[PDB]
């Protein structure tokens, strides 16, 4: 989904 | 934080550690934040947007370690969670990535200043340091790509502000970075913020005073060549901050 700064505490992390 | 140094909360006394309680009762670290007034912590909207239930969050002040107690630490709940209405996220870029947490202890008290708990000054309107200025970032984020746990000890590093002109170069971020964002990096790409450092402070000396210049927001990879850390430009959001507090 997405990784890194911006993606903390996301379902798509 | 990639590279940099281990630090302690007395050296970063405005730093807020934000955790979330999960269904089932486990608690995980979410993001950093900065204490801007006794009752208010500022952070990034992206840290909360997928789980915008304020009851789930725990905010610590005066805490140096991720899973151990620090003497003098204060624990808070979130009385009001304010996310920016125009927040959005692209593949890399996050827009209007700023959030306010009104904090309250179980007794209803706000932060009480101490050796390990202090507010950080906001900048003035349109007033940022010049590019090339060395600024500090602080957090509990990853130390290297292969980390599967965040470090137990708080870290800091120092990065230099990068001009908008440089940051919008085609091998940097092109037009994905805007004038509401500040870029900062190590000239040798050896140190940077990383996942888990989001929401935390970028602090610069501005007229001799420690000032909250940025909020960790986004970036491709961490300490990746030609890919600066990107920070919410706090000086552009003062009207929003003033109206919402």
């Amino acid at each position: 989904g997405x990784l890194g700064r911006g993606c903390e505490n996301h379902r798509c992390l | 934080i990639i590279g940099g140094e281990f630090t302690t909360i007395e050296n970063q006394p405005w730093f807020a550690a934000i955790y979330r309680r999960h269904r089932g009762g486990s608690v995980t670290y979410v993001c950093g934040g900065s204490l801007i007034s006794p009752c208010w912590v500022i952070s990034a909207t992206h840290c909360f947007i997928d789980y915008p239930k304020k009851e789930d969050y725990i905010v610590y002040l005066g805490r140096s370690r991720l899973n151990s107690n620090t003497q003098g630490e204060m624990k808070f709940e979130v009385e009001n969670l304010i996310l920016h209405k125009d927040y959005s996220a692209d593949t890399l870029a996050h827009h209007n990535d700023i959030a306010l947490l009104k904090i309250r202890s179980k007794e209803g008290r706000c932060a009480q200043p101490s050796r390990t708990i202090q507010t950080i000054a906001l900048p003035s309107m349109y007033n940022d340091p010049q590019f090339g200025t060395s600024c500090e970032i602080t957090g509990f984020g990853k130390e290297q790509s292969t980390d599967y746990l965040y470090p137990e000890q708080l870290k800091m590093t120092v990065v230099k502000l990068i001009s908008h002109r440089e940051c919008q170069q085609p091998h940097y971020y092109g037009s994905e970075v805007t004038t509401k964002m500040l870029c900062a990096a190590d000239p040798q790409w050896k140190t940077d913020s990383c996942q888990g450092d989001s929401g935390g402070p970028l602090v610069c000396s501005l007229q001799g005073r420690m000032t909250l210049t940025g909020i960790v927001s986004w970036g491709r990879g961490c300490a990746l060549k030609d890919k600066p850390g990107v920070y919410t430009r706090v000086s552009h959001f003062l009207p929003w901050i003033r109206s919402h507090t």
